């Protein structure tokens, strides 16, 4: 798709309609625009570094800047092939965006798969309210999950409580199981309490997919009829 | 695996339509009847309440009982499922 | 009693759902459905016809890549062995 | 994020509690501490579930005929059983108690007189609930009001969750029957969460938990709180909450 | 109740478009570039089609460029290009 | 900046994977994070994704793999059963120990394989569960016969004291339409993440 | 208020519509009462109570989902200053650009509405229709959601030909006197197009561009942002994001329509 | 003074329709809480006040649809706005 003279433009061609007589009355929009210029500026602007990591993309590491021997012990006295090579491309090619925390959180859910299965909305709530002191796992506004854990372990990272990363990743992860561990007797505990006080549930979770199961078997059972009936004829 | 994109084409649409509907019963019933004429004679009891069958089906009309619409979804998502590079 | 192709059998330690009893289920799995491929150049085994005869048609035509489903190196490679073998008496 | 409401002329609460019934520290016990910390559980239970944008009300008649999750079901069910209570203790926001209100009463409880009503109340009270606890006076689709004890989250509105009654210790023979023609009803609702329809409204609720009492009467005198209740409450706002 | 062709066309420029006619009656004025008669082979006939190309302007820089088409005869097909003409005017520097 | 708020937010949360959303194969656990929206955001077709679901899409819960793809759709399907495996798991409350004589992992370079339990049960075994007609020993659950038994959500093996045949060889291969009721044993956990129930047959 | 309500006799229990009522009742008194959710987000509230485009921030972008970009695969690379990296398999937009486009573009809403000219909102996709709605009602502006006949201001005798005109004061009364014929057949330009789909309608643009009308449009990173006067970078694609600077756009349109009015009346 | 269409859907495909629409949507919208418990203008007839020969089978439908759940709120629970915009159908 080119890039497009007329969109832009707007009121130049109408002031030059004004200005002829084709137009005898100025539109609405006409002092507004002239007011608030658009930008008309349609570049390709290089980018210098990735912002979350923080490498930098532009620069060069020369054979006087790498003094001491590489790897299978040589020493780089000449610029290589790829040193020759004008990278450019790099420059303008927008970043991938590269988080500590995405290893960490791939490393949970390997560890403990069924954390999966606990539902995740994604519908944010205002990004900018929030306020989470990571000195301890449980937030207010925030549920108890796997990111809640890296969270910790990210916080405990930076105060250099742990200098390692396993290790505070290792505590983040015993902190989440232990309220895990509570939430569960929670449940059990109030359901016992509700059954001991006379309380009464129509449909228990177990009772619910013994139902569901039973239509799909009935439905089934028709077609596996049909089926062989088909076959014997 | 080898994944293979077609190149832009004027319009996505099944070649045929082939419904695959069941044959039908009367012709099955004559085919039977064919069969078992074939062995056990000429006209056998065998076969008694088999032709009695297809003169049932036959009755009425020759044949006893008298299409695939996918062409809507593929033109319909063609354009979107389409790898085609922007304009 | 009824067939083994119209009733999909659980296994012991898996999960199961109540779409899993039904007939579509059952189309799904009928739907969506070794030595050479683990990284060893098959120019080793045109001594080894045993081997080299599970890429074979039963009449005894070598299998296209399509099929067998290999790098196309590595197929061209059991290819020409395959050749050297019938070249031999073995195979 | 549930937070607790502003209540009116909050500022005098908190320098004096309640006139008659609930002393400075003793307000504070009730809602300032306890009802903050009921609204925090609920936040931990409902963070990044569904439930998060639902009121405390609404939740509870969601959650009722769920089994497990009834951990949220009693949180919310006690922050809106709470905030009922305090808003029938509130001073202001004399009033008396209204005529049809009366006339209500009249033609429930056999002709009896209010005073009558009270003493009944006080009675259930004393001898149904053990330990915990919720005292309400309710109307239902009958335009005839009644008296609704539950034993420490049970909820007035949703009949399932009544908690009526304590099968933890003995049970009478006459409240079995009950029981099992509830469960009947239940079974007949015929829905895939199985959820009974109910239009009980709570009129009086009253706080039976040792959050309001225990502070100012001690552990006895629970009787004693529950009679003081009664005779100084927001009167105008049970006649709000009455009339169809 | 109820030339008089470019006063037609500026009325009808008025209408579509908004532009002032009287300066459409009287500062731009037309000029035909190309005047073809054009035709296609259908399968009723030969049908020949007059094609104008209609170079319009006032004369103080500002000129458009109209092409028009009519099977009917060429004064429709000119008062066409001329109407294009008009809806393309174009400030050139 | 922005690129930190980016990696804080719900959708770098999710933890990417580009494994099968139809797997025909054995699953002895969770494959994909199991998304929830409120009835609110779904009636707006709004699930927090880059893109609208659509509409036809009545059910609250998903399982996705990429936010867009080439195709110009978001590769996802509508099923969070999951959960509901877990939540009967909790119900029948059969508690999850190792049969082989080790330490609980929950109490005490990176390893990959499943801690434990992979989180369906954070339950302690030490526990008994009261009731109003008493102190429960034999966990009753229906379950259904395949051939093997279906019991909640889960598949388990099943022992009994004499073999049935009036309700088995009556109906040999309709087995599945009859639910029985089961008394469960324990729940051990193998290597690979699968739950061995052992359930028995109660008539 | 229920003038047909027949009420159960007092022997008899309430009725369903007396019952009805009474529910009705409880609501609005003490449903909402136990406690109060502060800093959720409800949908219907981006529409009905939007941010002014000073009030917006960076966060509050990042939550309505304007940074998510179409695709890495989908590139207009036409785009690419707008783009601040790729994740997930996708480009994600630079939102403090978004910000400052965003509002360029409420500016140019807010003075258009000042001098009282005629703001189109243009909306193909299914679930946009209610808030474009909104949007045209807050100003006394105009919207499309059933699609955009090609030719409404190049073609507009022909296709919007039969409609009625009105009158309008410096304030906005009809003053309901008789149009001529003559003078209801002009056609009727929009000053400003909008669009929240501008990959869907390209003709709709080409039609704004020829007819010398300036436009707005949610660029996405698959779509050409040389089309349109005043681009905002932003997530066309999910619902809530596009209503959200929608939103915006019709709040600052109804601000300057206000100030026209205050200035009427002074 | 300033010319200026009436209809707010003015440039959609059939605007009076729309319009029209609108109005039942709005009502539905007030009145959605109010709970539910036939001789309804022709297609023809509808055209002449509505859309004329740009008035669709399906915008027809989608308006006998608003109507009818308008129609179907109890009839003791029922406004007087609501009645006087089906008097019209
Ligand atoms: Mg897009």
């Amino acid at each position: 798709m080119k890039i497009q003279t007329n969109a832009v433009n707007v009121l130049q061609r109408t002031s030059a309609y004004l200005k002829s007589g084709l137009l005898k009355e100025t539109p609405a929009w006409y002092n507004v625009v002239a007011s608030i210029p658009p930008s008309t500026k349609f570049t390709r602007e290089p980018r210098f570094k990735n912002p979350s990591n923080g490498h930098i993309i532009g620069k060069l590491v020369d054979v006087t800047e790498q003094p001491h021997a590489n790897n299978k012990g040589l020493y780089k006295t000449r610029p290589n092939s790829s040193d020759k090579r004008v990278g450019v491309k790099r420059l303008y090619r927008p970043p991938k965006l590269t988080y500590v925390e995405d290893r960490l959180r791939s490393l949970f859910y390997k560890q403990h798969p069924w954390e999966l299965s606990r539902p995740k909305i994604l519908v944010e709530n205002e990004i900018g309210d929030e306020n989470y002191d990571w000195s301890h796992m449980l937030q207010i506004g925030r549920p108890l999950d796997g990111e809640s854990v890296i969270q910790r372990t990210m916080y405990l990272i930076k105060t250099k409580q742990y200098g390692d990363m396993v290790e505070a990743y290792d505590h983040a992860r015993y902190e989440f199981y232990a309220l895990r561990m509570q939430e569960e007797t929670e449940q059990q505990v109030a359901l016992e309490e509700a059954e001991m006080f006379g309380s009464l549930f129509g449909v228990s979770a177990i009772e619910h997919g013994i139902q569901k199961e039973q239509e799909v078997l009935d439905v089934w059972e028709k077609k596996v009829v049909e089926e062989t009936e088909l076959m014997a004829a | 695996p080898p994944v293979y994109r077609l190149p832009p084409l004027p319009r996505l649409k099944v070649k045929k339509p082939i419904i695959r509907q069941e044959a039908n019963k009367c012709l099955v019933l004559m085919s039977n009847l064919l069969q078992c004429w074939s062995s056990y004679g000429h006209m056998s009891p065998k076969c008694a309440g088999l032709v009695t069958e297809l003169k049932s089906c036959t009755s009425e009309s020759a044949l006893g009982k008298r299409k695939s619409n996918i062409n809507y979804h593929a033109a319909r998502l063609y354009d979107r499922i389409n790898g085609k590079p922007h304009d | 009693k009824i067939d083994q192709s119209l009733s999909k059998k659980l296994p012991k330690g898996t999960i199961y759902d109540p779409f899993d009893f039904s007939m579509g289920r059952i189309h799904l799995d009928r739907k969506y459905q070794d030595i050479m491929k683990s990284g060893a150049n098959p120019l080793e085994f045109y001594a080894r016809p045993r081997i080299l005869s599970r890429y074979v048609t039963s009449t005894g035509r070598i299998q296209h890549r399509d099929i067998t489903g290999l790098s196309a190196k590595n197929q061209r490679r059991l290819s020409k062995a395959i050749r050297r073998c019938q070249a031999i008496g073995l195979m | 994020i549930h937070v607790v409401p502003k209540l009116p002329n909050s500022k005098a609460l908190l320098q004096n509690g309640v006139p008659n019934i609930l002393s400075s520290s003793g307000f504070k016990t009730v809602w300032f501490d306890y009802q903050r910390y009921l609204c925090d559980k609920l936040t931990l239970a409902t963070a990044g579930q569904s439930l998060e944008s639902y009121y405390p009300f609404h939740i509870l008649l969601k959650t009722a005929g769920n089994p497990l999750q009834s951990n949220i079901f009693n949180l919310a069910s006690s922050i809106h059983n709470n905030h009922l209570f305090v808003e029938n203790i509130l001073p202001s926001a004399k009033t008396e108690p209204s005529r049809l209100f009366l006339s209500k009463i009249k033609d429930s409880f056999n002709g009896s007189d209010w005073e009558v009503v009270k003493e009944e109340m006080i009675y259930r009270a004393e001898n149904e609930v053990l330990g915990q606890g919720w005292l309400f006076l309710v109307e239902n689709n009958e335009k005839k009001l009644f008296i609704l004890t539950s034993n420490n989250n049970g909820t007035p509105y949703y009949f399932p969750r009544n908690q009526s009654f304590d099968l933890n210790s003995a049970i009478s023979i006459d409240e079995f029957a009950t029981l099992k023609q509830m469960k009947e009803l239940i079974g007949k609702s015929t829905k895939l969460n199985g959820k009974v329809q109910d239009w009980t409204m709570p009129i009086i609720c009253v706080n039976l938990w040792d959050h309001a009492y225990l502070h100012d009467y001690g552990v006895g005198n629970r009787s004693k709180y529950v009679k003081n209740v009664l005779d100084n409450l927001n009167w105008s706002v049970v006649n709000n909450r009455i009339f169809s | 109740l109820p030339k008089s062709k470019s006063a037609d066309v500026a009325a009808g420029l008025h209408k579509q478009t908004g532009v002032d006619p009287d300066y459409i009656t009287r500062k731009l004025t037309m000029k035909p570039l190309v005047m073809k008669r054009v035709s296609n082979q259908t399968g009723k006939g030969k049908i020949a089609s007059f094609y104008a190309l209609v170079v319009v302007g006032d004369k103080n820089g500002m000129v458009g460029l109209g092409e028009g088409k009519s099977r009917e005869e060429m004064s429709k097909a000119i008062f066409k290009a001329h109407w294009d003409a008009v809806r393309n005017l174009k400030e050139i520097p | 900046t922005l690129a930190e708020l980016l990696g804080r937010s719900r959708i770098a949360q999710v933890a990417n994977n580009h494994k099968p959303l139809t797997y025909t194969g054995k699953k002895f656990h969770p494959t994909h994070q199991i998304i929830e929206t409120k009835p609110s955001t779904l009636y707006r077709q709004e699930w927090g994704l880059k893109s609208a679901i659509p509409s036809k899409i009545k059910s609250r819960y998903l399982v996705y793999n990429d936010l867009d793809t080439l195709e110009r759709i978001t590769t996802f399907e509508p099923r969070g059963g999951t959960q509901w495996n877990r939540l009967r798991f909790q119900e029948m409350g059969v508690p999850i120990v190792s049969n082989i004589g080790r330490q609980n992992p929950f109490f005490k370079k990176f390893n990959t394989e499943i801690i434990g339990t992979g989180g369906l049960s954070y339950s302690l075994p030490g526990k008994l569960k009261n009731s109003p007609n008493g102190v429960i020993q034999r966990t009753v659950v229906p379950g259904r016969i395949l051939n093997l038994a279906a019991i909640g959500g889960f598949v388990a093996d099943v022992v009994f004291f004499q073999s049935p045949p009036s309700s088995f060889n009556s109906m040999g291969d309709f087995i599945r339409m009859k639910t029985f009721l089961f008394e469960i044993l324990e729940a051990s956990m193998e290597k690979n993440g699968s739950v061995s129930m052992h359930a028995r047959l109660l008539e | 208020p229920y003038p047909n309500l027949i009420p159960s006799a007092n022997d008899k229990p309430y009725s369903s519509q007396e019952l009805f009522l009474r529910q009705l009742n409880h609501s609005m008194r003490t449903a909402k009462l136990g406690a109060t959710i502060s800093k959720v987000y409800y949908p219907h509230k981006d529409i009905f109570y939007p941010p002014l485009p000073e009030n917006i921030t960076v966060e509050s972008l990042m939550s309505a989902g304007v940074h998510l970009g179409q695709s890495t695969s989908l590139w207009r690379s036409s785009t690419q200053s707008y783009i601040y990296g790729e994740y997930k398999g996708i480009h994600i937009i630079d939102l403090n650009q978004t910000l400052s486009y965003l509002k360029r573009a409420a500016k140019v809403v807010e003075g258009v509405s000042e001098s009282g000219g005629i703001i189109l909102f243009l909306g193909t996709r299914q679930g946009q229709k209610r808030g474009l709605e909104e949007a045209a009602k807050k100003t006394h502006g105009y919207y499309v959601s059933t699609r955009w006949i090609p030719g409404t201001l190049t073609n507009s005798t022909e296709i919007s030909g039969i409609w009625e005109k009105q009158e309008i004061d410096s304030n906005d009364n009809p003053t309901e006197r008789a149009l001529s014929p003559n003078e209801t057949s002009k056609q009727v330009k929009p000053d400003l197009l909008v669009v929240l789909n501008p990959t869907e309608n390209r003709n709709a643009l080409l039609e704004a561009i020829k007819s010398r009308v300036p436009t707005i449009a949610i660029i996405d990173t698959d779509s050409e942002p040389s089309l349109v006067t005043y681009p905002i970078p932003g997530n066309d694609d999910s619902l809530r994001s596009v209503n959200f600077l929608l939103g915006v756009l019709a709040r600052a349109g109804q601000r300057g329509l206000q100030n026209r009015l205050a200035r009427n009346n002074e | 003074r300033r010319i200026v269409p009436k209809l707010a859907t003015f440039y959609s495909a059939n605007p009076n329709h729309e319009d029209r629409i609108n109005r039942l949507e709005r009502l539905l919208r007030k009145y959605i809480k109010l709970p539910s418990q036939a001789p309804w203008i022709s297609f023809d007839e509808y055209a002449l006040i509505g859309g004329g020969t740009k008035l669709k089978p399906t915008q027809y439908t989608q308006l006998l649809y608003m109507l009818n759940k308008l129609h179907n709120i109890d009839p003791q629970l029922t406004n007087d706005e609501i009645t006087s915009e089906l008097s019209q159908y």
